[PDB]
């Protein structure tokens, strides 16, 4: 189970 | 301790269409996932017996999953390249590691989330996964923006918890084949060198998982500094081999042995030419 | 930018017997950035049909690799694995040794 994108890009 | 770690990597490649993107993912030593945008169908791809099972449903949500996750890493490659104020026309690479590690009772005892840009530490969640560390003024920028967007928070309860959940129930679904360890089968070659030197080759094949020390022993003292090590290769059926050499004075090779560890060997293993 | 060149190790699943069909390796590591290009020879011409691996990397962010095929080695069949890369200004080629 991969995670999922977080709040923002680098 | 058992881990579930990912890997992600996305390369640019300006003029030739967007980026690429690429996901594994590893059970301790197992890959059991594997992603490519540039695959001729993208989606999430089994490669262990033990996700086999799963259901399209949950094939249909990681596949997602990676497709969002691609975007952004080409959102994020794009800031990058600002940051730097790099020219539009290089390729330049974006990778990330991630995973959670079951400490030998089974509890959570780590997580890590790190990144790299062109093959060098760029920003990285340190250890209590609450701070993080920049390598230079360009990853400060990415700093400010995930402390004010709680970033942090968001990662540790994926570390925590959801991260392990998955772990949990992958060593259960594959116990036969992750919570066992295979010895390495072993065995010494010896080959002249000149009329007074010859080389002896300790062997480690077929062991499981891939850590393991080899090394050779003089009288009894090991050799550090004259041995000769490769770096331990995947046989390619799951299991890893290595090996170890060590140049000696022809008639003497009865006075050198090779120690062998690994974690399936109730005892080190000595072994003679 | 980080520039490596790969270590390169061809070898086969199991120990090589005469007339019993096995799988030959060609394992790349170590290198940066990730775009590279290896190829399984048998008697110098390229070999068809070689399955590789996803792309991974180690610790220290260096890629990894592995080629393979399927094979039955013989007495004087000759097979070698060659790599290009941004690194390399001609492709190495690294022959197998079996006797190792």
């Amino acid at each position: 189970g991969a995670d999922g994108v977080g709040k923002s890009a680098l | 301790s058992h881990s579930m770690r990912y890997f992600y990597t996305a390369v640019s490649r300006p003029g030739r269409g967007e980026p690429r993107f690429i996901a594994v993912g590893y059970v301790d030593d197992t890959q059991f996932v594997q992603f490519d945008s540039d695959a001729a169908s993208p989606r999430g791809e089994p490669r262990a017996p033990w996700v086999e099972q799963e259901g399209p449903e949950y094939w249909d949500r990681e596949t997602q999953k990676y497709k969002r996750q691609a975007q952004t890493d080409r959102v994020s490659l794009r800031n990058l390249r600002g940051y730097y104020n790099q020219s539009e026309a290089g390729s330049h690479t974006l990778q990330r590691m991630y995973g959670c590690d079951l400490g030998p009772d089974g509890r959570l005892l780590r997580g890590y989330n790190q990144f790299a840009y062109d093959g060098k530490d760029y920003i990285a969640l340190n250890e209590d996964l609450r701070s993080w560390t920049a390598a230079d003024k360009a990853a400060q920028i990415t700093q400010r923006k995930w402390e004010a967007a709680r970033e942090a928070e968001q990662r540790r309860a994926y570390l925590e918890g959801t991260c392990v959940e998955w772990l949990r129930r992958y060593l259960e679904n594959g116990k036969k084949t992750l919570q066992r360890a295979e010895h390495p089968k072993t065995h010494v070659t010896h080959h002249p060198v000149s009329d007074h030197e010859a080389t002896l080759r300790c062997w480690a094949l077929g062991f499981y998982p891939a850590e393991i020390t080899l090394t050779w022993q003089r009288d009894g003292e090991d050799q550090t500094q004259d041995t000769e090590l490769v770096e331990t290769r995947p046989a390619g059926d799951g299991t890893f081999q290595k090996w170890a050499a060590v140049v000696v004075p022809s008639g003497e090779e009865q006075r050198y042995t090779c120690h062998v560890q690994h974690e399936g060997l109730p005892e080190p293993l000595t072994l003679r030419w | 930018m980080i520039q490596r060149t790969p270590k390169i190790q061809v070898y086969s699943r199991h120990p090589a017997e005469n007339g019993k069909s096995n799988f030959l390796n060609c394992y790349v590591s170590g290198f940066h950035p990730s775009d590279i290009e290896v190829d399984l020879l048998k008697n110098g011409e390229r070999i068809e049909k070689v399955e590789h691996s996803d792309l991974s990397f180690s610790k220290d962010w260096s890629f990894y690799l592995l080629y393979y095929t399927e094979f039955t080695p013989t007495e004087k069949d000759e097979y070698a694995c060659r790599v290009n890369h941004v690194t390399l200004s001609q492709p190495k080629i690294v022959k197998w040794d079996r006797d190792m």
